[PDB]
């Protein structure tokens, strides 16, 4: 059966990671930007009702629903050439371009205000879609829209859909980077607290990390949040082909969210891409071994997860689970398995349960690869509790030091004090702890 | 929203005491929300400053006949 | 009966004896209170600005002026004070008054 997904974006970067994933769906469904299935797909083996709504007109359009509170990312998606390819009747676009200002209780706020329209757009997706399995929000974990308004949307996805899995593409905001809003701090706390209490998994997707993965593996030179919103985009792609393409394992969201998270509540998972170079470095006939790969993925050049590299926090991954794109042999793949255990490869968390899965499945027939093996890496490593910790000082510091806190009290979330930003730093250090405690035995 | 437009309140009372003290227009903060309350239910703010404004010579009148 | 108990509550609180005490100044209070019901003052905003870039200049003060416009932007975030158009009358005839 079809396990249509609602993509709800909110924020300039989650408008962006949404209609870039919108993109890469149609791509690699196959789907003209118009939503009239392309003249290559109309035979595809993607599984366009599992992962597209099929509309009036049959274009293959993922339940999207796009709802930011500023109009800047609304009409970018809305000039995309994917226009006709999704439902126009799931995108709320509000009138109001002003945004949360980068605050999340002002995205909260919004989020709650716009809740109406946006859950209608969810409630509308889920009846659009025959089994709506649950709701995808991409948001910027420093905006306030896509923190606090993702904090809002996750709220709304759980309540509404409270047993439909609420996984989250939060981008973490720059650790390492002085982030333009000092309230930022405090939003950053606030989309990490909306991931771990309104959202059911989130995966951080840290624009230090974007940029330093693009410059470095990828050599591309200072990644755009656009650069980031594509690297999204084929990230997601690459973990839907398997959604197209039906395979034999880890067919369903519920699955992959069970196979990578061992604690319910710690379902923060950080994001790698392997090989991570740019589509110019054409790999010069190297035959891509599962092990070699699982080796790439493992390097910190090809993780798009901004994990502070924390000598107190013992990074090892809680589940590992290695998405491959192309033609990978199934043998290859338990050989990787042996050699990766042997050369330790990946370095596991000490208190959960040791997943080391290798399955072979097809990519999407309308999505080409260039690579014969790619790699999608979504790994729970107590890194990500460096990257929370790193998040959490900075929304502290933001707190303690007013920073931004005219912008922060000016919410109703904040009204009376910065309650918002401190109960979210709070969630974040105690998501950072479990984490910590994951990678360490006495997690369990 | 009621706490919004409160904290708006609260923050356009305050400027107004400040415009009030840049100007050294010597209205107390009483008189100053007494005065608001009835310019916006409506009255003439030139009457009331008149009549506050005699009331002033008056007590200054009175301590002069004292002294 | 408002402007009646705040003339009232002037009078026995700035002045030494209230103005129930002689009739004469409160029948000229009332016959000086007493003339529309209504504020007379222009539609525009900038006279008031005016008021108190004078009153900074009387005051020798050239830069307090703008503590004014300032104070405008944040109080107009309720924009529900429409009537203080004799407000900011008796704000600049109060700051021209005793200065």
């Amino acid at each position: 059966m079809p396990r249509e997904i609602i993509t709800l974006q909110l924020g300039q970067c989650g408008n962006q990671i949404g209609f870039e994933f919108w993109k890469q769906l149609c791509a690699e469904h196959g789907i003209s930007p118009e939503g009239i299935v392309e003249e290559f797909a109309t035979e595809g083996t993607d599984r366009k009702d599992v992962f597209f709504y099929q509309a009036d007109d049959e274009h293959y359009i993922p339940r999207a629903v796009l709802l930011d509170l500023e109009p800047r990312v609304i009409h970018s998606i809305l000039n995309s050439p994917y226009a006709k390819l999704y439902n126009p009747e799931n995108i709320y676009l509000s009138e109001h371009g002003g945004g949360a200002g980068n605050n999340w209780a002002s995205g909260f706020s919004q989020g709650e205000k716009i809740h109406e329209d946006i859950f209608d757009i969810i409630d509308r997706e889920a009846d659009g879609s025959d089994s709506l399995e649950g709701f995808v929000l991409c948001h910027s974990i420093a905006g306030g829209t896509g923190s606090g308004l993702g904090s809002y949307l996750l709220e709304r996805l759980n309540d509404r859909y409270p047993k439909k899995l609420v996984q989250t593409y939060s981008v973490f905001p720059n650790q390492d980077e002085m982030s333009d809003v000092v309230v930022q701090p405090y939003n950053s706390l606030l989309t990490l607290k909306r991931l771990t209490q309104n959202a059911d998994c989130v995966v951080v997707l840290d624009n230090t990390a974007l940029n330093r993965i693009a410059t470095d593996r990828l050599h591309i030179q200072n990644p755009s949040f656009s650069q980031i919103n594509q690297l999204v985009s084929t990230i997601m792609s690459a973990s839907t082909t398997t959604l197209r393409y039906p395979g034999y394992m880890n067919n369903d969201l519920i699955g992959l969210i069970a196979s990578l998270i061992p604690t319910p509540r710690l379902h923060f998972l950080m994001t790698g891409y392997t090989p991570l170079t740019t589509d110019q470095s054409v790999a010069s006939v190297r035959k891509t071994t599962v092990l070699d790969v699982m080796r790439r993925l493992l390097q910190p050049k090809n993780v798009m997860v901004s994990t502070g590299r924390d000598r107190q926090t013992n990074h090892c991954y809680i589940a590992i689970l290695n998405i491959i794109q192309g033609e990978v042999d199934p043998t290859q793949v338990h050989k990787s398995l042996q050699r990766i255990r042997e050369r330790k490869l990946a370095n596991f968390i000490p208190w959960g349960p040791a997943s080391i899965q290798v399955a072979l499945s097809r990519k999407s027939p309308y999505l080409p690869s260039a690579h014969r093996v790619s790699g999608l890496m979504m790994a729970n490593h107590t890194s990500i509790s460096s990257l929370f910790e790193s998040s959490c000082q900075q929304y502290d510091k933001l707190r303690k030091r007013e920073a931004f806190l005219e912008q922060f009290r000016k919410e109703d979330i904040f009204k009376e004090n910065f309650d918002e930003l401190d109960r979210s730093r709070e969630v974040v250090q105690e998501l950072i702890d479990e984490y910590h405690a994951a990678t360490r035995p006495d997690y369990i | 929203a009621a706490a919004a437009n409160l904290n708006a309140v609260r923050e356009t009372m305050d400027v107004l005491l400040e415009i009030s003290r840049i100007l050294n227009t010597g209205l107390d903060m009483e008189t100053l929300s007494i005065c608001v309350r009835l310019c916006e239910q409506g009255i003439n703010p030139e009457a009331l400053s008149s009549v506050i404004k005699e009331l002033r010579k008056a007590t200054e009148a009175l301590k002069a006949a004292e002294n | 009966k408002s402007p009646n108990v705040l003339l009232q509550n002037l009078c026995c609180r700035i002045l030494g004896k209230s103005e129930a005490d002689v009739a004469q100044q409160f029948q000229y209070a009332v016959r000086v209170i007493g003339s529309n019901f209504a504020p007379t003052v222009e539609r525009d905003e900038f006279l008031v600005a005016e008021k108190i870039k004078k009153e900074l200049t009387r005051q020798r003060r050239e830069a307090d002026a703008a503590l004014f416009s300032e104070l405008h932007r944040k109080l107009h975030s309720q924009g529900v004070l429409k009537n203080k158009w004799s407000i900011l009358y008796l704000l600049l005839s109060l700051s021209e008054d005793p200065r």
